[PDB]
RNA sequence: CGCGGGGUGGAGCAGCCUGGUAGCUCGUCGGGCUCAUAACCCGAAGGUCGUCGGUUCAAAUCCGGCCCCCGCAACCA
RNA sequence: CCGAGGGUAGGGCCCGUGACUGGGGCGAAGUCGUAACAAGGUAGCUGUACCGGAAGGUGCGGCUGGAU
RNA sequence: CGAUGUCGGCUCGUCGCAUCCUGGGGCUGAAGAAGGUCCCAAGGGUUGGGCUGUUCGCCCAUUAAAGCGGCACGCGAGCUG
RNA sequence: GAAUGCCGGCAUGAGUAACGAUAAAGAGGGUGAGAAUCCCUCUCGCCGUAAGCCCAAGGGUUCCUACGCAAUGGUCGUCAGCGUAGGGUUAGGCGGGACCUAAGGUGAAGCCGAAAGGCGUAGCCGAAGGGCAGCCGGUUAAUAUUCCGGCCCUUCCCGCAGGUGCGAUGGGGGGACGCUCUAGGCUAGGGGGACCGGAGCCAUGGACGAGCCCGGCCAGAAGCGCAGGGUGGGAGGUAGGCAAAUCCGCCUCCCAACAAGCUCUGCGUGGUGGGGAAGCCCGGGUGACAACCCCCCGAAGCCAGGGAGCCAAGAAAAGCCUCUAAGCACAACCUGCGGGAACCCGUACCGCAAACCGACACAGGUGGGCGGGUGCAAGAGCACUCAGGCGCGCGGGAGAACCCUCGCCAAGGAACUCUGCAAGUUGGCCCCGUAACUUCGGGAGAAGGGGUGCUCCCUGGGGUGAUGAGCCCCGGGGAGCCGCAGUGAACAGGCUCUGGCGACUGUUUACCAAAAACACAGCUCUCUGCGAACUCGUAAGAGGAGGUAUAGGGAGCGACGCUUGCCCGGUGCCGGAAGGUCAAGGGGAGGGGUGCAAGCCCCGAACCGAAGCCCCGGUGAACGGCGGCCGUAACUAUAACGGUCCUAAGGUAGCGAAAUUCCUUGUCGGGUAAGUUCCGACCUGCACGAAAAGCGUAACGACCGGAGCGCUGUCUCGGCGAGGGACCCGGUGAAAUUGAACUGGCCGUGAAGAUGCGGCCUACCCGUGGCAGGACGAAAAGACCCCGUGGAGCUUUACUGCAGCC
RNA sequence: GAGCUAGCCCUGGCCAGGGUGAAGCUGGGGUGAGACCCAGUGGAGGCCCGAACCGGUGGGGGAUGCAAACCCCUCGGAUGA
RNA sequence: UGGUUCGUGGAGCCAUGGGGGAAUCUGGGCGGACCACCGCCUAAGGCUAAGUACUCCGGGUGACCGAUAGCGCACCAGUAC
């Protein structure tokens, strides 16, 4: 499962 | 799936056998250390 | 004669296949095949050491006498030409008044029912073999020794050729199929004539599963890979060489000679090739 | 008030660095050749150097402010 | 059953029209050069080919409808 | 920063009023009809589509009207991606 | 007392989730302390190119039988792959070894390496390849090609007889080979029979029948028959097959040659030996003296080392046959016959799975053979069924929301949405018919349409047989009948137009990317004369290649079409016996230390002195790069034209708001009611452009874009219905999480978002089914960001080394 | 450690059925001879449709799973690299 | 080049991969570049107890542990897994 991605 | 571990005699005494072990200076050592620590098995079991 | 398809695949379109029209045996003398092993282009080490090679039909060696002063004097019949894969050149069987047979790169316009004889006093005829001292300036000549007694090394593919260009001393001066001009001693042997099979290299092999068929495995470019693998490897997007064009390991390859300088035959090679 | 370069006869460019000197090509003006125009030949004129202020005995030139004209940059989110 | 015709679908020919585009004709006094007519100042023309703001230039071969 | 998931949409609402419509008004350069402007008013209502991930906006067809904002740019242990 | 500390114990979540494919169960009888769960019987359902049967791996007693049920079994248990005990695996012919060799491994000779060790021809090892002698039936609770029975066969030893120049690890022959297609004749297997054998049956309206139902074979030596495979015979010469050779090879001659002859298989027959159903009665008995016969279909199997065609050109060695050498010809070998001899290991059971690989009795993975019948054009597809095997080791009710999988839907028909995502539609076969474009193959199943069942009658060809009948395979014509509907169920394309990209079939990030990426034929450059270059290795030795410039390495580009312009000043590479610089070394002008001196010792200029670098040239499908300002035409505008600065040279053709365009939804045109997307144009191209190729291109694509038709539950807009869950009762019973808790709302306050502080409001105690706003809810010591004189991969004209090369 | 995976080497095995119909061959036409055209025969192909077998395109389910990558529907290849 | 305290240092000594290459006591090496003087020692063959190190094994002894300690193991442990 992909992390989520604050970026 | 296929897993990893696909058994076969045959390879299983030419690749860890006592004679594949004897044949080598490493693996003298690996018997040599096996009994050092009193391993009841030197070598895999395999039915042959 | 090289043969076209319709195009009734999309590769059948482009395909060419020999003609197969000078052959007239179509399996090998017996006695002279023995097992041709594969080696993937692997070394003793078992490491590939020739790239993208492995995986194409099987073929069985045909031995060839590229000696032929091996038997001087001694006439033979020429019984059959015939395919092998292992060479450009199709071969030609020989039958000696002795009984004993071989086979011979088959020059071209040699013809099945004629004669060839091998050694210094031979006509100049196509097919036969003589010492180069012997054969008279201008002729053309294939599979030439390259020093005395070790074997025809020289014009071996389809459709080659040297030409002997005059004397000197214990040396004659060939032309080799390359054009470079070389002094190649003169008790070496050569046979009459040219190669045949000369359009093999108008063949389109039309599909990548011809080179398959030929052990040839795909080529992969050093841009398409990894700086871990190759100097033209890395880059976001397509990317040009970005410093000069390099081997695997790192050479240059345009233009970078390497002929070793202090070479013993440099003394013996009169001009570089051509073209 | 992110960074850089530029402004000097009518046009396009030197001179600045290294203070005292304004230069080159074309254009323009007078004359000549030709029936005549152009080309060509012989002469000449025209720039106080974007502006202001400073340094200096002296500023196109060295330093600062302003005006204008280009060019570059603006990423991680 | 055939059957005017209606419907569905796919073709053929012709006309009109279309952002834009190609060249053509014509138009008193526009800009550039001067290719041709004199050996027109490199004889011209010519089929082809390549090139060039433009007429044109050059290569190869051909013609005299070229002069001296 | 030993983690407060980050745009838009969908769903589900709820609130403020600087009010888009409907209701009540004063002034008008309000004849009538229709407007303009300001005051009171938050009870209810405030459409369907083409384009774009879009918020927004432009356009089509309507409408009494096609309001503007807050709720962690409301709402991913509710969905989407 | 804290370290997301360590080890152990025990809590919470909680009687909660779950109990592992939705193939499915019901009853009667029995056993037992106890039974939905074990046994028996009837009924029902599921698999049946398997979910049945037989091998090989792997597993290792799990096999059979008696006794058991604490634990293991997701419930139960009297049952079991579980516990205890006893029993069980039988070979000259099956498989492997006392036979052969393959890759590869090992390795006398030999080569190399500080040591360890690395190589290496022969030879040896190495098999699911070669070679080699057993078929059918019976028997056990459990083994059987193994025991037994019947009929066959192999090697070794010895003997007798006959024959022969006998004799080998040496010579030779043979063994011995691909892919696709395929002939004849057979077998396996299967269908039918009004014929043969059989316990019986007549029901509920009819049938005592050419009725129904069941079965109608298997193995076999010599001999014979059929069909095939293999093979020329004789003589003369002979210098080749590393000795010899009567063999083999070559040459010559004569004969035999779509033959024959000899030889070897397959199939049939065959003395004989077996087997033998339904049904009924109790695995057995009976049937039964069972019958065992005709017709058809027919292999991918057999004859086989068969035939043809093709290019990519298709193991070895032994057995075997032949030749001869030492030798020996009292021997020896060949043939026949007789007697004797014949060892070791495996054999149980599971084996697409509860016994193997996945921690589990796990919806996953696991190679080879058999795999029946009917219909559907065919088939191993699909539906149903045979043999055989199962109902998946928790159940009983209920008939909420909600979830999953499924069915239908009025009117509308993409209005849904990033997107027709999803789901409809279409759907097989036969006939009719079919566009642009095209590389002439194709595009094409283009599109679009018609037919399709059953009955009677006439009739065509092919196979079998006989040339007939019967059987069998493809049809053709006419007349009818029925329904809403005839590929009536199941299996089975939605279509079109138009762009971008990539020519194409292929390949890829095992497990978030399948693509426009990689590869690809093809094009070009460049290296390489062979002990090649290049690659691996310290080396020896290998690969390259038993190849030789039409070959091999490296690099870019990527079918094909039309093309690929200008710059060589910088970097690269290539060429250049001059010159410049240049290390060790040579040289020794000239000094110095010390010694009484002979001397010993040290420093040292000119000059000679490689590669490299400088220098001079060449070179682009080498690295790369391809301009600015100003002015000018008789309307305006715009500039073919001119001026000047600069450059190594100033982007040619083609293309262009693009997979590239910032301003931008550029502008105009098309399509739409309306179009930031799409398509066609324009060109002030922020920032295309010619092998990091440019512009096109038929065909191809589970690629990405835009449109239309068809059709739809996508939607307006939801409704109903099915089953598996959810819910209730009986059985078994987890989890992350958790400082403790007696854990409300508002408005404030507080480290700035409060159940916990203040003030006020509200609120009896405890659950069950639900929803997710909060507990800055769980999970993971933020993967973004920074910081650490932290790490690692990668680059280069950063530094410094090293290999390698000069 | 290559019993997973990647490549190669040796030796074996597997790919139902249907479709399209290249070359060649034969014959006919054609010509001075030809090229060539027509028909029949033929059975080619990184050819077509589709099981086994090999894959893993789109969606849904699953997410303390049946499973540390599975299931359903759909879809690619299937004489060949 | 290594060794030594000696990392190129005035760098000797001891060892030696490469080149060159003697002499037999009036021969040769050393005393930290080198020279003289003065001294020390006899290279290019080999052997040699004891005093020294260790603890698999045996014993003796602890202001050593006392079953989460002490060895990984007090127990059928280098076992189960
Ligand atoms: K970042
Ligand atoms: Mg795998
Ligand atoms: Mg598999
Ligand atoms: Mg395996
Ligand atoms: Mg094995
Ligand atoms: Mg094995
Ligand atoms: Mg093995
Ligand atoms: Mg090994
Ligand atoms: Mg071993
Ligand atoms: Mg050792
Ligand atoms: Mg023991
Ligand atoms: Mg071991
Ligand atoms: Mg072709
Ligand atoms: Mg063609
Ligand atoms: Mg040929
Ligand atoms: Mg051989
Ligand atoms: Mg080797
Ligand atoms: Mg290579
Ligand atoms: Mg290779
Ligand atoms: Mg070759
Ligand atoms: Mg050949
Ligand atoms: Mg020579
Ligand atoms: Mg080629
Ligand atoms: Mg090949
Ligand atoms: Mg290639
Ligand atoms: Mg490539
Ligand atoms: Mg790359
Ligand atoms: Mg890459
Ligand atoms: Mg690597
Ligand atoms: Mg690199
Ligand atoms: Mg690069
Ligand atoms: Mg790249
Ligand atoms: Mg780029
Ligand atoms: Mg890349
Ligand atoms: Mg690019
Ligand atoms: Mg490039
Ligand atoms: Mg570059
Ligand atoms: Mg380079
Ligand atoms: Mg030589
Ligand atoms: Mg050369
Ligand atoms: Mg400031
Ligand atoms: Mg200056
Ligand atoms: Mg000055
Ligand atoms: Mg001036
Ligand atoms: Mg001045
Ligand atoms: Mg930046
Ligand atoms: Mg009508
Ligand atoms: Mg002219
Ligand atoms: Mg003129
Ligand atoms: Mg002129
Ligand atoms: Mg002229
Ligand atoms: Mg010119
Ligand atoms: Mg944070
Ligand atoms: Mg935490
Ligand atoms: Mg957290
Ligand atoms: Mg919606
Ligand atoms: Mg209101
Ligand atoms: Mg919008
Ligand atoms: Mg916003
Ligand atoms: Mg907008
Ligand atoms: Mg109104
Ligand atoms: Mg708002
Ligand atoms: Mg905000
Ligand atoms: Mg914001
Ligand atoms: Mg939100
Ligand atoms: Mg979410
Ligand atoms: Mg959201
Ligand atoms: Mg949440
Ligand atoms: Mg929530
Ligand atoms: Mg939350
Ligand atoms: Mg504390
Ligand atoms: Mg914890
Ligand atoms: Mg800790
Ligand atoms: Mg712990
Ligand atoms: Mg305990
Ligand atoms: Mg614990
Ligand atoms: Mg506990
Ligand atoms: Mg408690
Ligand atoms: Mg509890
Ligand atoms: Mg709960
Ligand atoms: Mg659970
Ligand atoms: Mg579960
Ligand atoms: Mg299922
Ligand atoms: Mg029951
Ligand atoms: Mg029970
Ligand atoms: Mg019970
Ligand atoms: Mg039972
Ligand atoms: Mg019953
Ligand atoms: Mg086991
Ligand atoms: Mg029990
Ligand atoms: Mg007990
Ligand atoms: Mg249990
Ligand atoms: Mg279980
Ligand atoms: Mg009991
Ligand atoms: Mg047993
Ligand atoms: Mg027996
Ligand atoms: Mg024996
Ligand atoms: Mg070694
Ligand atoms: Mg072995
Ligand atoms: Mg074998
Ligand atoms: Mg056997
Ligand atoms: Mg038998
Ligand atoms: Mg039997
Ligand atoms: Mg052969
Ligand atoms: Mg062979
Ligand atoms: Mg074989
Ligand atoms: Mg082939
Ligand atoms: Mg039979
Ligand atoms: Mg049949
Ligand atoms: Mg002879
Ligand atoms: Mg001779
Ligand atoms: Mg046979
Ligand atoms: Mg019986
Ligand atoms: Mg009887
Ligand atoms: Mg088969
Ligand atoms: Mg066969
Ligand atoms: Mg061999
Ligand atoms: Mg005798
Ligand atoms: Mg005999
Ligand atoms: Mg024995
Ligand atoms: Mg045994
Ligand atoms: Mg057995
Ligand atoms: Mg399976
Ligand atoms: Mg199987
Ligand atoms: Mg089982
Ligand atoms: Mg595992
Ligand atoms: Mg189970
Ligand atoms: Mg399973
Ligand atoms: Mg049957
Ligand atoms: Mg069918
Ligand atoms: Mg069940
Ligand atoms: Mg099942
Ligand atoms: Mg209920
Ligand atoms: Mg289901
Ligand atoms: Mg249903
Ligand atoms: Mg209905
Ligand atoms: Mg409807
Ligand atoms: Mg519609
Ligand atoms: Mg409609
Ligand atoms: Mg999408
Ligand atoms: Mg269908
Ligand atoms: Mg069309
Ligand atoms: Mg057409
Ligand atoms: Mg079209
Ligand atoms: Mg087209
Ligand atoms: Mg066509
Ligand atoms: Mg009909
Ligand atoms: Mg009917
Ligand atoms: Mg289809
Ligand atoms: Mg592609
Ligand atoms: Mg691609
Ligand atoms: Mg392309
Ligand atoms: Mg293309
Ligand atoms: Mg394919
Ligand atoms: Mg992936
Ligand atoms: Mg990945
Ligand atoms: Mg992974
Ligand atoms: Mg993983
Ligand atoms: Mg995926
Ligand atoms: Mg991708
Ligand atoms: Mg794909
Ligand atoms: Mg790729
Ligand atoms: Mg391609
Ligand atoms: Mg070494
Ligand atoms: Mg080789
Ligand atoms: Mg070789
Ligand atoms: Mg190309
Ligand atoms: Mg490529
Ligand atoms: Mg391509
Ligand atoms: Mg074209
Ligand atoms: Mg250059
Ligand atoms: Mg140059
Ligand atoms: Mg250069
Ligand atoms: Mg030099
Ligand atoms: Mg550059
Ligand atoms: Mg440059
Ligand atoms: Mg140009
Ligand atoms: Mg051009
Ligand atoms: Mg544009
Ligand atoms: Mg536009
Ligand atoms: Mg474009
Ligand atoms: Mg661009
Ligand atoms: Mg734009
Ligand atoms: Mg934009
Ligand atoms: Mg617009
Ligand atoms: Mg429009
Ligand atoms: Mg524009
Ligand atoms: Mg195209
Ligand atoms: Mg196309
Ligand atoms: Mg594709
Ligand atoms: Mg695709
Ligand atoms: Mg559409
Ligand atoms: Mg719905
Ligand atoms: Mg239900
Ligand atoms: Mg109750
Ligand atoms: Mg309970
Ligand atoms: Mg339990
Ligand atoms: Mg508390
Ligand atoms: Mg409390
Ligand atoms: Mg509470
Ligand atoms: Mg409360
Ligand atoms: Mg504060
Ligand atoms: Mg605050
Ligand atoms: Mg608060
Ligand atoms: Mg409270
Ligand atoms: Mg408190
Ligand atoms: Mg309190
Ligand atoms: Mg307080
Ligand atoms: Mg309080
Ligand atoms: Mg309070
Ligand atoms: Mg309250
Ligand atoms: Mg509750
Ligand atoms: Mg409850
Ligand atoms: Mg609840
Ligand atoms: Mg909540
Ligand atoms: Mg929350
Ligand atoms: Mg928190
Ligand atoms: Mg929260
Ligand atoms: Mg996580
Ligand atoms: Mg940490
Ligand atoms: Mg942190
Ligand atoms: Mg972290
Ligand atoms: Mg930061
Ligand atoms: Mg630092
Ligand atoms: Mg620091
Ligand atoms: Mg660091
Ligand atoms: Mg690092
Ligand atoms: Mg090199
Ligand atoms: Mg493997
Ligand atoms: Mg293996
Ligand atoms: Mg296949
Ligand atoms: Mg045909
Ligand atoms: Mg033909
Ligand atoms: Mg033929
Ligand atoms: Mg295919
Ligand atoms: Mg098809
Ligand atoms: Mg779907
Ligand atoms: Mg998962
Ligand atoms: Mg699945
Ligand atoms: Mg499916
Ligand atoms: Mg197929
Ligand atoms: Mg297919
Ligand atoms: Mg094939
Ligand atoms: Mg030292
Ligand atoms: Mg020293
Ligand atoms: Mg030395
Ligand atoms: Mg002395
Ligand atoms: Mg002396
Ligand atoms: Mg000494
Ligand atoms: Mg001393
Ligand atoms: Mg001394
Ligand atoms: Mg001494
Ligand atoms: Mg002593
Ligand atoms: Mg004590
Ligand atoms: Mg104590
Ligand atoms: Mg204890
Ligand atoms: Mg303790
Ligand atoms: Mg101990
Ligand atoms: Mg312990
Ligand atoms: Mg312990
Ligand atoms: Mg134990």
């Amino acid at each position: 499962m992909t992390h989520s991605m604050r970026c | 799936m296929k897993r990893t571990w696909q058994p076969n005699r045959r390879k299983r005494a030419k690749t860890h056998g006592f004679r594949a072990r004897m044949r080598t200076p490493g693996g003298r050592k690996v018997l040599k250390r096996r009994r050092q620590k009193g391993r009841w098995r030197l070598t895999p079991a395999v039915r042959k | 004669a090289v043969k076209k398809f319709k195009p009734y695949t999309p590769s059948r379109r482009f395909m060419t296949v020999a003609d197969f029209s000078e052959i007239t045996k179509t399996e090998p003398e017996k006695s002279l095949v023995k097992p041709l092993k594969k080696t993937g282009g692997r070394n003793n080490q078992g490491r590939i050491t020739v790239r993208f090679r492995g995986g194409g039909h099987k073929r069985l060696y045909r031995i060839i006498d590229f000696k032929r002063w091996d038997k001087v004097g001694i006439p033979a019949k020429v019984a059959a030409i015939e395919y092998d894969p292992n060479r450009s050149a199709r071969i030609a069987l020989l039958h000696y008044v002795d009984g004993e047979k071989r086979y011979i790169i088959a020059p071209d316009g040699l013809q099945v029912g004629q004669q060839v004889v091998a050694g210094p006093d031979a006509p100049i005829q196509v097919g036969n073999a003589l010492p180069l001292r012997f054969i008279p300036v201008g002729t053309v000549v294939h599979a030439v020794e390259l020093e005395p007694k070790k074997g025809a090394k020289l014009a071996r593919a389809a459709g080659t050729s040297a030409q002997i260009q005059g004397r000197e001393g214990d040396y004659v001066i060939l032309r080799l199929p390359s054009g470079e001009l070389r002094k190649v001693h003169g008790e070496c042997y050569a046979t009459v004539g040219a190669v045949g099979n000369a359009d093999h290299k108008n063949i389109v092999l039309g599909k990548a599963g011809r080179s398959r068929w030929l052990g040839r495995r795909p080529h992969v470019r050093g841009a398409a890979m990894n700086p871990v693998d190759h100097p033209h490897g890395g880059g976001e997007g397509r990317a040009p060489r970005g410093r000069p064009p390099a081997s695997p390991w790192g050479w240059q390859t345009k233009g970078l000679k390497t002929r070793k300088r202090r070479k013993p035959s440099s003394r013996f090679i009169i001009a570089r090739r051509k073209k």
